[PDB]
C-alpha cells in the first residue's frame, strides 16, 4: 500500500 | 458487520470525508452502482491489473455471504480498504486449547454448555444468547452440545 | 493537394480506425463482459457440476 | 501546413485510435479466446455434469 501511496498514511 | 462497527469507533468521520474524496478520484469504474466482477476488471486494468484471482472470483462468488452474488461495490471496496492491516491478535490454537481447558471443564476434550456460558458471563462484554444460538451452531461443529478443541479452535480462532 | 489526399487518408483512416477501433473497443467489452458470464457460466457449469458429482460422490 | 498538419495530427489521431484498437484487438482477442476457453471450460464442466449427471443416475 503505502509502496503505492506515500505519506498519506499517517494516523495509521 | 460486528468488525465494521469496532474500527469505526477507533476513529472519525471526517476522516471519511476525505475519504470520498480520494474516492470522487477513484469512484470510476462501477459499472451497476456495484463494484461487480467487470468493475473488478475495469478498475483494476486501469493500472493494467486485477486481484490475484483467488482474491478476484473469490469476491465474485464466494465471500457474498448474504446472496449478494457477485462483488458489490460494497464487496470491492471490501477488498480495497481491508488492504492496511490493524486485527488484533487472532486468538488461535494454544490460547484455544488452554481455554478448552475450562471450556471443556469436563476434562474430556468435549465442552458443555455452561463452561462457556460462565467464560461468555466473564469475559467483559455482551453475550446475546442470539449469539450463543450462533456459538452452539459454531463450536460445536459436530453442534452435539459437547465440543471437540478443534471445532471450538475455527469457533473461535483469528479473532481479537 | 497531396496533403489534403493525406488529410484525407490520415482522417479518414482516423475514422476507419476510429471505426476499427470502435469495433474492437465494443468487441473487447463484449467479449469482456461475456468472458465474465463465460467465466460464471463456467463457474456455474462447474458449479452445477459439483452439485451432480458431489450427489455422484 | 494546415493540410499536411490535418494529415498529421489525424494520423496522431490515429495513431493513439490505431494504439487502441491494437490494445483493444488484442484484448479482444485475449478476451475472446479466454471467453471461448471459460466456455470451453464451461462446456467442459457441462460436459462433465452430463458425464456425472448421467453416472450420477
Amino acid at each position: 500500500m503505502q509502496a503505492l501511496l506515500g505519506a498519506r498514511a499517517k494516523e495509521s | 458487520d460486528d468488525i465494521y462497527k469496532a474500527a469505526v469507533e477507533q476513529l472519525t468521520e471526517e476522516q471519511k470525508n476525505e475519504f470520498k474524496a480520494a474516492f470522487d478520484i477513484f469512484v470510476l469504474g462501477a459499472e451497476d452502482g456495484c463494484i461487480s466482477t467487470k468493475e473488478l476488471g475495469k478498475v483494476m486494468r486501469m493500472l493494467g491489473q486485477n486481484p490475484t484471482p483467488e482474491e478476484l472470483q473469490e469476491m465474485i462468488d464466494e465471500v457474498d455471504e448474504d446472496g449478494s452474488g457477485t462483488v458489490d461495490f460494497d464487496e470491492f471496496l471490501v477488498m480495497m480498504v481491508r488492504c492496511m492491516k490493524d486485527d488484533s491478535k487472532g486468538k488461535s490454537e494454544e490460547e484455544l486449547s488452554d481455554l478448552f481447558r475450562m471450556f471443556d471443564k469436563n476434562a474430556d476434550g468435549y465442552i458443555d454448555l455452561d463452561e462457556l456460558k460462565i467464560m461468555l458471563q466473564a469475559t467483559g462484554e455482551t453475550i446475546t444468547e442470539d449469539d450463543i444460538e450462533e456459538l452452539m451452531k459454531d463450536g460445536d461443529k459436530n453442534n452435539d452440545g459437547r465440543i471437540d478443541y478443534d471445532e471450538f479452535l475455527e469457533f473461535m480462532k483469528g479473532v481479537e | 493537394e497531396e496533403a489534403e489526399k493525406a488529410a484525407d487518408e490520415s482522417e479518414r483512416g482516423m475514422k476507419v480506425i476510429e471505426s476499427r477501433a470502435q469495433k474492437d473497443e465494443e468487441k473487447m467489452e463484449i467479449q469482456e463482459i461475456q468472458l465474465k458470464e463465460a467465466k460464471h457460466i463456467a463457474e456455474d457449469a462447474d458449479r452445477k457440476y459439483e452439485e451432480v458429482a458431489r450427489k455422484l460422490v
